[PDB]
RNA sequence: GCCCGUCGCUAGUACCGAUUGAAUGGCUUAGUGAGGCCUCAGGAUCUGCUUAGAGAAGGGGGCAACUCCAUCUCAGAGCGGA
RNA sequence: GGACUUUUACUUUGAAAAAAUUAGAGUGUUCAAAGCAGGCGUAUUGCUCGAAUAUAUUAGCAUGGAAUAAUAGAAUAGGACG
RNA sequence: UAUCUGGUUGAUCCUGCCAGUAGUCAUAUGCUUGUCUCAAAGAUUAAGCCAUGCAUGUCUAAGUAUAAGCAAUUUAUACAGUGAAACUGCGAAUGGCUCAUUAAAUCAGUUAUCGUUUAUUUGAUAGUUCCUUUACUACAUGGUAUAACUGUGGUAAUUCUAGAGCUAAUACAUGCUUAAAAUCUCGACCCUUUGGAAGAGAUGUAUUUAUUAGAUAAAAAAUCAAUGUCUUCGGACUCUUUGAUGAUUCAUAAUAACUUUUCGAAUCGCAUGGCCUUGUGCUGGCGAUGGUUCAUUCAAAUUUCUGCCCUAUCAACUUUCGAUGGUAGGAUAGUGGCCUACCAUGGUUUCAACGGGUAACGGGGAAUAAGGGUUCGAUUCCGGAGAGGGAGCCUGAGAAACGGCUACCA
C-alpha cells in the first residue's frame, strides 16, 4: 500500500547494506537491490521502478517465497501493506456423496508494487512467518478490476 | 548438631539455600541446590562445641596438643611439588628425592613410593614430537594436494582452450 | 519429547529387515553415522539374522569384539552399527566379502563378491558444495566427506571410491540413458537404465525409468541411485537384477523348477 | 520466565484459547539486558545448546565505522540522542541497535589527517607523494565535517549488545544522516 | 508392549435356533459322520462360507483377471489337494457350487473308517483320538 | 353397552417455592504476595597485580666499572579479580 | 534460456505412501487358533525356496482426458493482430 | 452374507410401536467346569490415599591409587599385579505408567526452514599462539586447592555434616611453540625522472560491525578520477577465471577493524628400535582420549494445505491487561504481537463465528457382514500430556524433569 513520503517513519527506511556513497557523484541518488522470487513470476516493473521499501516485499525484500503457492478471491484491502483473501472450495461427504460449499480467509501480505482491490482473483505464496495470521505474499495479481470501467454513464 | 557458617552473622539459626562448594552442605546431584537451617557465626550459649585454633604458643606445654606431635599423613607426589618440597632447583634427580613408605608383610619388609606426575619422560616427548611431526607432515600433505588440484583445473583450462580453438 | 529417543520398539523396526513379529519387545535401535535409520541395516542383523552364524546377540556382540568384522575397511565394534547400502562387510575369517545392497523384494540380500570388487564403492553425491579456504567438497550418500573432485561432477552423479583410501575414481554422471539402481519406493530393488527425469520446479523430481525386459516405471531423484550404462553396471548385481516378476510369474518359476 | 509460545493469545477469529500442555524450557524468553553507557561490565548468558550470548551492561567504547573511508576506529561512545524505538532509551542512554549517538570523533580525525593533509574544519617526502596520489578525492561533506568541528560525530549502532556484547554502529552518511539530522534538531 | 498373538473363531452360529428341520439335517449329519458338537457342523459350514465368499467376489471380476487368475486358480489348487473338490469339475463354479458334505466326508475321522480300519465311524474316532 | 370431569384412598416421579437457600468445578477483578531467575548495591575471607625498604640464594661473565630467567619472607603504596 | 499465459470442478493413471490389523499366496504348527517358517543330501565337515501381492477411499503432488458443469472475454471499442 | 416372527379386531387390511430373534476384543454376575495350545488382566468409580521392599547406575592395556588394601613374583628404589573408597568422565531427558486436561488444540495425511538448535555417531578439518624482537620468555613439560584418608567432633533424629592435618588429574586455573611464500601498509636515504628503494609493520581460526567480489540477457564504443602488467616509448593491454538454486544479501572469498579473546594437545596404554656429528643429542611404531569449523546421523523446535463429537433454550464475537497490521528495537537457538515503544483500525461470522457440552487424548484401529451405513477405539504400534495441585528453576547437548531442587495449596 503505502503511497507517497516512503520515508515516514521514526525509524529511516533504507533496504540492507545497499550502500550507495555521497563522494559518489550519482544520478540515480539511491543505489536499488531487487532479485526474482522464482516459479516463473516475473518480478513486476513497479518493483523496481518502486520507490517504497518493504522488507516482506517477495520481490524487493528479504523474505523467500517457498512451499505452497495458492490463488484466491479478494474481499478485503484495508489494513496497510497486507489484504484478506477468501479461498473457497467444495467438501466431499461421503454419507450422502455430495459436495458442500466451504472457505478460508487467508491473511497475505502485500508489496506496495501491487494496486490490488476488493475482488481482484490474486496468486500468492507461502513464506516464513512475517506476522501473527501471515504466510504467504501476493505475487500475481490475475484479474485487474473486474470491467468496472465499463459501467460508466452517458455522453 | 547444626553448624556454624562463616560470614552468616546473627547469633540464631537461619535457613540457607546452599549450593555446590560452600560449607555444610555436599550436593548430590549435579546442579542439585538444598535449602537447610544453619547456625550464625555469633558464638552464644547455645553451643554444644566451639572449633577453635591455637595461633600463638603459652607459657605452659598442653597436653594432648603442644606436647604430643603427629606427622602429616603423606608426602609430594607431583614433580615439582617434590622439588619445591625439599628445593632441589630443577636438575637434582626427582626419583630419588620421593620420600618411600615402609610397611611390613608381616615377614616381608616393603618400600612403596608414590607415582611422580608432571615428570618429563622419554615417552612424553616422544609424544610431543610425534604431534608437531604430524601436524607438519599432514600441513605439506594438504598443501601438496591443492597445488595438485590446482593443476587438474590448470589442464582443464588447456583443455578448454584446445576445444574452444577447434572450432 | 524431552529427548532422543534411545529404544526401538519391535514393531516398528522397518520391514526390510525381516524380524518376526513375536519373541521380542525390541529390536537393534541403528547408531547414528552414515546411513538414515530406516534405510540401514545393524550388523546384528546381518551377523545373525541374515547370516546365522549367531544366535544370542551375546554371540554376536562377541564376534565383533574379536574384529572378526569390518565394514569399508575400520573394524568397527558397534553391534547396531547403522551399515546400509553399497557398503562392504568384510570377513577375514570364511574369507567371505560382502555388498549390502537391494534384491527385487526392497530387501536386504546376501550378496557375496570377489575381494577385489571389496576394496571399491559407489557412492551417490548428495552435495557438491564449496567450502572454508576455498576447498570444494562433495559429500556422497553414505556421509563421506571428499575434498578436491571434479568441477564436472554435480549432484545425484555417483560415485566409485577407493575406500582403502578416500578418493574419488571415475565418475558416472546423470545423462539420459544411465543403468539406475532405485533406493526407496516399491520400486526400489529393480534397475532400469533411466528414461526421462521430469523436472518439476522445487517439486520433487520425477524419474521415468525402463527395465531390460520392456517394463516402465516412474519414481523421484530422491529414490534414484545411478550406477552405469544399459548392461554395463560398475558392480555385481544380484540374482534377478531388478526385474520384479509379478506374482503369477513368480508362482510359475518357483513351481517351474519341480521335478525332484 | 517470559515464554515466547503463541499458545497463550487469542486465535485470529478472536477465541480463548485453553491450556495444552505447561511451559517448556524451550521457548523460554529472558530479560533486556537495558545496555548503559561507561566502563566495561559485560555478563555471558548460557544459551541453548552449549554457546553463549554476553549480555552487555555499561559500555563505554565501541568499534565504529566510517562507511565511505573503507575504515573502522575503536571510539569512545558518548551518550544516545536519538532512538526510533523510545525516548526512555534516549534520556537513560540505554545502548540498543538502531540507536544514535556521539563518538568520540578524534580517531577518525587523526586517521584522515593523516592521509590528506587536508586537516578537517575551517613536509616528509613520500608521505607528499601518496597525498599527492590521493586528494582529488576528499571533499568529505558538509555535515561530516561540521560534525568534526564539534568532535562528536553522529553514528547508528548496528550491533546487538544484549546479544553479542558489540556496541558497533556507522557514521552517518547521506541520506540517512539528512534524516536523522531534521529529525533531531526539529524535536528540540 | 509386544507384538499381539492374534486370533479368530472358527465358527459361526445359526440365526433362527428352533428351525426343526435343519435340526434334522444337522443332526443326520452328525449320525452319519459320528461328531460330537452341532459346532464341528457350524465350523465345517463356516470355512464352506468364506470360501464360497471369496469365490463369489471373484466371479464379478472380469476373467482371466490378475487376482482372478493368481488367487482363483490358487483356492482351485486349495480345494483340490484334500480332495474336496473335483479335477474334473476344476474351475471355481463349482466351489461356488459345492456342499458341506465334500468338507465333512474328508475328516481323519471319516478316511479311517472309508476303508475298513473301523466298521462304525465311532470305532474311527475312537481309534484315532487314542493315539 | 361404551363413557367424561370434580371429589375421596394408597404409591411413585417431576415442577413452583420463603430460605436471595446450600455443594462440587473452571475461569476472574481488587488487595496482599512466597519463591527461584535477571539486576543496582554488599564485601565474613582470600587470593592476587603493580610501587618500593631490611637479610640470603641463582650468574648475562671482567683485573677495578658492569648485568639476565624462574622461586620464597614482612614495617610500607596503587590497580582490579573470586 | 529469453519472453507471456482466463480460473475451476470432474475423471484417469502414477508417485508418495511404518509395521500389527485386514483381504490374501506359499509352508501339513500331526489337526486347528497361530508361527514365518521351512524344504534337501553326501544326516562324519552343505544343498536350497522363502519371508509375496492387495486395500491404503478424503487433501497435497504428478499426469492422460476435454464430454458434463461453472468461469473470464471486444458495445461509450479504453478491442484483435503487424 | 439381501429371511423375520408374536401382541390392537367378532373377524380384516393398514399405520405403528412393543416383545422375541442373532452377534459383540463387551463388561459384569450366576450355576457347572476334565484335557492341549494361545494368556488379556484396578481403564470405567476416586489423574483418590499409600505401609514396606525393589525399580539407575557405570571401568578399558589406555584420566586419578603411597588403602597403613589383598596377594605376590619376576625384576621392576619414581609407578607398573589386582583393587575398596574418593576424584574425574558419561548416564540418569531412554525406559516404563496413567488418559486428567485437551475440540482447530492434539492427532492425521501433506508440507516448509532461503526460519533455527543438536551430546552423539560418521566422513572431513588446524606450520602462524612471544614480541622493539643481540646480552631474551620453563616447554627436558610452569601454579595450587580439595576429596578419599588420618585426626578431634556436634545432634533424639536423614545418603546431616563442623574445626584441623595431608595428596592426585584427560578435575580447577594457566601457558611456550614450526618451513616457504607473496600480498596490504608505513617508509630512511637519491632525484626530479617516466619516477625506485633498502627493511620496518600487519596478515591462523573464532568474535562483532561496515564495505566489497560472488559475473553469465545477444553485441560495440567516447570520456572523467583513480592504476595495474610487458616496453616494439606515438603506446597498446591480446589468452584473461568463475559454484549452487525454481529463488537469496547463499556457499566461498577480500578489505578496515573490533574481542574482560573461541580454538589451535603441559593427556594416557602397549612397545622400545633407527641412524652418527656417541650428545642419555637427534628421530621413530601401532591407537586411546581430547580438540575448533563443515558435513553426516539420532534428533529436536516452530510450520503450509485439508480434515473433528453434540449444541441457537449460544448471533454476534475479538481490542481489560494484543484484538488484526505497519515501523523500530528487545528477547529467542531462531521465525512471529513472542514482548515493548509509536501508529493505524483492524480480525472471525448462518459456507454457523464466539460461547456452552462432552461420563472427548488423537491416529493405526475395533464390533456389526447385500450395499449404503452404524457404533466403538482409556488399552500391546505411532504422536501428544502429566507424574497430588500450581508456579519457579538448577544441571546439562537435550528437562520448565518431578524415583531433580525451590516456594506456595491440599
Amino acid at each position: 500500500s503505502t503511497e507517497l513520503t516512503v520515508q515516514s517513519e521514526r525509524a529511516f527506511q533504507k533496504q540492507p547494506h545497499i550502500f550507495n556513497n555521497p563522494k559518489v557523484k550519482t544520478s540515480k541518488r539511491t543505489k536499488r537491490w531487487y532479485k526474482n522470487a522464482g516459479l516463473g513470476f516475473k518480478t513486476p516493473k513497479t518493483a523496481i521502478e518502486g520507490s517504497y521499501i518493504d522488507k516482506k516485499c517477495p520481490f524487493t525484500g528479504l523474505v523467500s517465497i517457498r512451499g505452497k503457492i495458492l490463488t484466491g478471491t479478494v474481499v478485503s484491502t484495508k489494513m496497510h501493506r497486507t489484504i484478506v483473501i477468501r479461498r473457497a472450495y467444495l467438501h466431499y461427504i461421503p454419507k450422502y456423496n455430495r459436495y458442500e460449499k466451504r472457505h478460508k480467509n487467508v491473511p497475505v501480505h502485500v508489496s506496495p508494487a501491487f494496486r490490488v482491490q476488493v475482488g481482484d482473483i490474486v496468486t500468492v505464496g507461502q513464506c516464513r512467518p512475517i506476522s501473527k495470521t501471515v504466510r504467504f505474499n501476493v505475487v500475481k495479481v490475475s484479474a485487474a478490476x473486474x470491467x468496472x470501467x465499463x459501467x460508466x454513464x452517458x455522453x | 548438631g547444626f553448624p556454624m557458617k562463616q560470614g552468616v552473622l546473627l547469633p540464631t539459626r537461619i535457613k540457607l539455600l546452599l549450593t555446590k562448594n560452600v560449607s555444610c552442605y555436599r550436593p548430590r546431584r549435579d546442579g542439585e541446590r538444598k535449602r537447610k537451617s544453619v547456625r550464625g557465626a555469633i558464638v552464644g550459649p547455645d553451643l554444644a562445641v566451639l572449633a577453635l585454633v591455637i595461633v600463638k604458643k603459652g607459657e605452659q606445654e598442653l597436653e594432648g596438643l603442644t606436647d604430643t606431635t603427629v606427622p602429616k599423613r603423606l608426602g609430594p607426589k607431583r614433580a615439582n611439588n617434590i622439588r619445591k618440597f625439599f628445593g632441589l632447583s630443577k636438575e637434582d634427580d626427582v626419583r630419588d628425592f620421593v620420600i618411600r613408605r615402609e610397611v611390613t608383610k608381616g615377614e616381608k619388609t616393603y618400600t612403596k613410593a608414590p607415582k611422580i606426575q608432571r615428570l618429563v619422560t622419554p615417552q612424553r616427548l616422544q609424544r610431543k614430537r610425534h604431534q608437531r611431526a604430524l601436524k607438519v607432515r599432514n600441513a605439506q600433505a594438504q598443501r601438496e594436494a591443492a597445488a595438485e588440484y590446482a593443476q587438474l583445473l590448470a589442464k582443464r583450462l588447456s583443455e578448454r582452450k584446445a576445444e574452444k580453438a577447434e572450432i | 519429547a524431552r529427548g532422543p529417543k534411545k529404544h526401538l520398539k519391535r514393531l516398528a523396526a522397518p520391514h526390510h529387515w525381516l524380524l518376526d513379529k513375536l519373541s521380542g519387545c525390541y529390536a537393534p535401535r541403528p547408531s547414528a553415522g552414515p546411513h538414515k535409520l530406516r534405510e540401514s541395516l545393524p550388523l546384528i542383523v546381518f551377523l545373525r539374522n541374515r547370516l546365522k552364524y549367531a544366535l544370542n546377540g551375546r554371540e554376536v556382540k562377541a564376534i565383533l569384539m574379536q574384529r572378526h568384522v569390518k565394514v569399508d575397511g575400520k573394524v568397527r565394534t558397534d553391534t547396531t552399527y547403522p551399515a546400509g547400502f553399497m557398503d562392504v562387510i568384510t570377513l577375514d575369517a570364511t574369507n567371505e566379502n560382502f555388498r549390502l545392497v537391494y534384491d527385487v523384494k526392497g530387501r536386504f540380500a546376501v550378496h557375496r563378491i570377489t575381494d577385489e570388487e571389496a576394496s571399491y564403492k559407489l557412492g551417490k553425491v548428495k552435495k557438491v558444495q564449496l567450502g572454508k579456504k576455498g576447498v570444494p567438497y562433495v559429500v556422497t550418500h553414505d556421509g563421506r566427506t571428499i575434498r578436491y573432485p571434479d568441477p564436472n561432477i554435480k549432484v545425484n552423479d555417483t560415485v566409485k571410491i577407493d575406500l582403502a583410501s578416500g578418493k574419488i575414481t571415475d565418475f558416472i554422471k546423470f545423462d539420459a540413458g544411465k543403468l539406475v539402481y532405485v533406493t526407496g519406493g516399491r520400486n526400489l530393488g529393480r534397475i532400469g537404465t533411466i528414461v526421462h527425469k521430469e523436472r518439476h520446479d522445487g517439486g520433487f523430481d520425477l524419474v521415468h525409468i525402463k527395465d531390460s525386459l520392456d517394463n516402465t516405471f516412474v519414481t523421484r531423484l530422491n529414490n534414484v541411485f545411478v550406477i552405469g550404462e544399459q548392461g554395463k553396471p560398475y558392480i555385481s548385481l544380484p540374482k534377478g537384477k531388478g526385474i520384479k516378476l509379478s506374482i503369477a510369474e513368480e508362482r510359475d518359476r518357483r513351481r517351474a523348477q519341480q521335478g525332484l | 520466565g517470559i515464554s515466547r509460545d503463541s499458545r497463550h493469545k487469542r486465535s485470529a477469529t478472536g477465541a480463548k484459547r485453553a491450556q495444552f500442555r505447561k511451559k517448556r524450557k524451550f521457548e523460554l524468553g529472558r530479560q533486556p539486558a537495558n545496555t548503559k553507557i561507561g566502563a566495561k561490565r559485560i555478563h555471558s548468558v548460557r544459551t541453548r545448546g552449549g554457546n553463549k550470548k554476553y549480555r552487555a551492561l555499561r559500555i563505554e567504547t565501541g568499534n565504529f565505522s566510517w562507511a565511505s573511508e573503507g575504515i573502522s576506529k575503536k571510539t569512545r561512545i558518548a551518550g544516545v540522542v536519538y532512538h526510533p524505538s523510545n525516548n526512555e532509551l534516549v534520556r537513560t542512554n540505554t545502548l540498543t541497535k538502531a540507536a544514535i549517538v556521539q563518538i568520540d570523533a578524534t580517531p577518525f580525525r587523526q586517521w584522515f589527517e593523516a592521509h590528506y593533509g587536508q586537516t578537517l574544519g575551517k613536509k616528509s617526502k613520500n608521505a607528499e607523494r601518496k597525498w599527492a596520489a590521493r586528494a582529488a578525492s576528499a571533499k568529505i561533506e558538509s555535515s561530516v565535517e561540521s560534525q568534526f568541528s564539534a568532535g562528536r560525530l553522529y553514528a547508528c549502532i548496528s550491533s546487538r549488545p544484549g546479544q553479542s556484547g558489540r556496541c558497533d554502529g556507522y557514521i552517518l552518511e547521506g541520506e540517512e544522516l539528512a534524516f536523522y539530522l531534521r529529525r533531531l534538531t526539529a524535536k528540540k | 508392549p509386544r507384538a499381539p498373538r492374534t486370533y479368530s473363531k472358527t465358527y459361526s452360529t445359526p440365526k433362527r435356533p428352533y428351525e426343526s428341520s435343519r435340526l434334522d439335517a444337522e443332526l443326520k449329519l452328525a449320525g452319519e459322520f459320528g461328531l460330537k458338537n452341532k459346532k464341528e457342523i457350524y465350523r465345517i459350514s463356516f470355512q464352506l462360507s468364506k470360501i464360497r465368499r471369496a469365490a463369489r467376489d471373484l466371479l464379478t471380476r472380469d476373467e482371466k483377471d490378475p487376482k482372478r487368475l493368481f488367487e482363483g486358480n490358487a483356492l482351485i489348487r486349495r480345494l483340490v489337494r484334500v480332495g474336496v473338490l473335483s479335477e474334473d469339475k476344476k474351475k471355481l463354479d463349482y466351489v461356488l457350487a459345492l456342499k458341506v458334505e465334500d468338507f465333512l466326508e474328508r475328516r481323519l475321522q471319516t478316511q479311517v473308517y472309508k476303508l475298513g480300519l473301523a466298521k462304525s465311524v465311532h470305532h474311527a474316532r475312537v481309534l484315532i483320538t487314542q493315539r
